[PDB]
């Protein structure tokens, strides 16, 4: 999961 | 840590990576940032603002 | 279904929001505004998006 593109890319 | 939190309103995604859900939804946290938690509901994973769920103890 | 100029407004008895191409999402209590009727699915707006969803799924508000 902190591979996923989703997560890396952060909230902002 | 896999928290668990029931959304307490609404919330649509604003961007891409955003987590979408509806009111009383469980969702599972996977990271706190701050204002910020990165989460899973439905299948699906995404940003969302800490204010719109409370967690389960 | 509808007459042309008919104003139609339902409310959502339950929640619907899987993301599909052509389906409306909306939340339990949400008021959507009815633009078509098919048969069992209806074509509606709310929270800035347009499309299909199943009749059954809100109830007609009185004007
Ligand atoms: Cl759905």
């Amino acid at each position: 999961w902190r591979g996923s593109l989703s997560y890396l890319k952060g909230p902002l | 840590a896999l928290l668990k939190a029931q959304a307490l309103c609404s919330w649509t995604a604003k961007k891409d990576n955003h987590l979408n859900f509806s009111k009383h939804d469980i969702i599972t946290v996977l990271e706190q940032q701050e204002n910020w938690w990165f989460g899973e509901v439905h299948g699906g994973r995404g940003w969302f603002p800490k204010s719109y769920v409370k967690i389960i103890p």
